[PDB]
């Protein structure tokens, strides 16, 4: 079966 | 099982390794760190063995072994060095001196006996041939895993202490050889390097510190004789913040707070090659006489005061591979190591630190 | 097969 | 057997 | 494929960019779903059923003024001939369609004919909606909630389109994600995900990504244009021309791309009446000016172009660290025939159902 989702993306620039 | 001498020397070598890691982590010119505490301590042991007066006494002081007898330090360090190799682990120690020098028989004998030290005469004036000898010796010692130690020998007149190593942790539960793919490793928020990553889901001792925004995982090595511990912040950030928290005491707190949980561990796969010249860092810790041409007394090595310690090469090829014991959960926690992290390798029985380091920049091209 | 990519990160300050 | 986790998500908006 | 069809194909696709742009400028419009060939066939029906200026303007909007009527109808007929399509002309009960027109409109445009009484607005809407639901097997159950013009002819096009990927998405690579309509408004959607080798180009200067997704047996492709982050499509729409598309296509190269797309049915109904008049079809739309005497009895009240476009995982049954094509914000898409380059669809997704 497909793996779990990846980690959350980095925060956006200020 | 360590004997009393070796147990206190192991604890002393670990203290030193933490101090060295911290010193080197403050240095903006340092990227990846790879330190073997016992090997670092053995460098101080050789300076003490080949030195006289304050040159030798400072070497014992840096190791916090000044109140121990010379025999206790040499025997203790010997026992610890041998415990590092009791298959994949590879170690070599070689003292290089200029062609104008001659090593004393007594020092050669005892440095071989306690430290397995090798000795070589080298023409430092011919820079290419000198680099060629050191890198070929380092390459054969590690069976090609560490083909280069240094790209320069800046000083023709001193002694060069060279420690060449290969370490490959063997997981108690191996990664599947096909659970390998290409991923981006974030060196910074703006710089990504193309890496190969290995993936595995299992039951691992884990702790997620939501207060200090970090994760800690324990990965047992073969037959649970040792463990590789990884400390990583929640997101990409320089390691400086986590390094402030990194103490022997804070590690014990974290270890106790850990519990066995389903963890999907993703790690960069490959060989990390790191060469440190510890000369300045050991000097900063108190080894001042040995490195000073006008002050050094290494008369036990060479018969006279013609020698000083120019460099202390601590070179390691640390391999992150899938290989481990052929042994082997619904919603696992992710330990996705695609950003800089700290790691330690610890013997389970003794608690002795085999390694302390950090991966800030792996090999590969910028994407 | 590998899982889906993770969710989008939070917006900048 | 389950697949490996997915890649990191995209960065947030500026 | 044939000379007539290929020559008529470029014209229908030239009108696609023209119509999409006019609709994109209208502030009331959210999602867009246009079939260029179907739009072109509506103009052909007006030319077929009209006389003098009413019919000459239809050929003009098609850029087919210098072509014979026979060439236009045969060329469009061939072009026109999962995809469910139904075309029906509704006329008031007081009207009677001519035998010759019925025969020709069926032969060229597969056009259907019906008499309708607006005395009961509910029963008239019920007839149109039921006809659309049967045409699309329930995928498009409703066309419109109101008929603003009850004294004219109602041209109704009902369609169901489901692109079938050349390389299918895994049925379990589906989960819940947030779709950013704006920087401040997020809608809960279902997304489907796949990693594979796709023709791709990332324009760092114009801050956009373009990906080509081949459809079954590489006969056609679905192309997606999306800005780097959440922003209204107005900026990208200025760049969207037939010429700029060619430049982008040529700059594309096969790369590992992790494509994430909203999964579901997008239902859109457009009334093409005012937009085609803005493009030059003024006489056909005007009760006092229209001459549709070849159909007999009056004027073109509405041109309903209704579509149920389904984004599904289904398709036909190593790679480097992939580039993400994470479609969680508004995007433009086109469906293009590989051989001819003819546009099957042009549209945009600005706000999904959830």
């Amino acid at each position: 079966p497909p793996g779990p989702p990846g980690p959350r993306g980095p925060p956006g620039p200020p | 099982m360590l004997s009393p001498k070796a147990a206190t020397l192991a604890e002393r070598s670990a203290g030193l390794a933490f101090s060295l890691y911290q010193a080197m982590a403050k240095d903006q010119a340092v990227e990846n760190i790879l330190l073997s505490p016992v090997v670092v301590a053995s460098s101080l042991g050789l300076v003490s063995l080949g030195g006289k007066a304050t040159t030798a006494s400072q070497a014992k002081a840096v190791l916090s072994a000044e109140q121990l007898r010379d025999e206790e330090v040499h025997a203790g360090l010997g026992e610890l060095l041998r415990s590092l190799s009791n298959v994949t682990w590879k170690l070599g120690s070689r003292l290089y001196g200029p062609s104008s020098v001659s090593f004393a028989e007594d020092f050669v004998r005892s440095s071989k006996q306690h430290y397995n030290c090798e000795h070589s005469k080298i023409n430092f004036r011919d820079k290419r041939s000198a680099l060629q000898s050191i890198n070929e010796w380092a390459a054969q010692t590690t069976d090609g895993k560490l083909p280069e130690v240094t790209k320069d020998v800046e000083r023709t007149d001193g002694a060069l202490l060279v420690n060449a190593m290969f370490f490959k942790p063997h997981w108690d539960e191996k990664f599947h050889h096909k659970m390998v793919d290409n991923r981006g490793f974030m060196v910074t928020r703006s710089y990504t390097v193309g890496v190969t990553m290995m993936h595995r889901t299992g039951l691992y001792n884990y702790y997620d510190d939501e207060k200090e925004k970090l994760q800690i995982v324990e990965m047992p090595l073969a037959h649970k004789l040792s463990s590789l511990i990884i400390l990583m912040p929640h997101h990409v950030e320089p390691l400086e913040r986590l390094e402030k928290l990194l103490t022997k005491e804070q590690l014990k707190i974290w270890m106790g707070k850990m519990q066995k949980k389903a963890v999907a561990i993703s790690l960069p796969k490959g060989v990390v090659e790191v060469t440190h010249d510890l000369q300045k860092h050991l000097a900063g810790l108190g080894l001042t006489e040995a490195i000073d041409k006008n002050k050094a007394d290494l008369s036990r090595m060479s018969g006279k005061k013609d020698l000083y310690l120019a460099s202390v090469f601590h070179a390691t090829a640390f391999e992150w591979d899938t290989e481990g014991n052929p042994f082997d959960l619904r919603s696992p926690k992710l330990f996705y190591a695609d950003h800089p992290f700290i790691f330690l390798v610890r013997d389970t029985q003794s608690g002795s630190l085999l390694f302390i380091g950090r991966l800030v920049r792996p090999k590969g091209d910028k994407m």
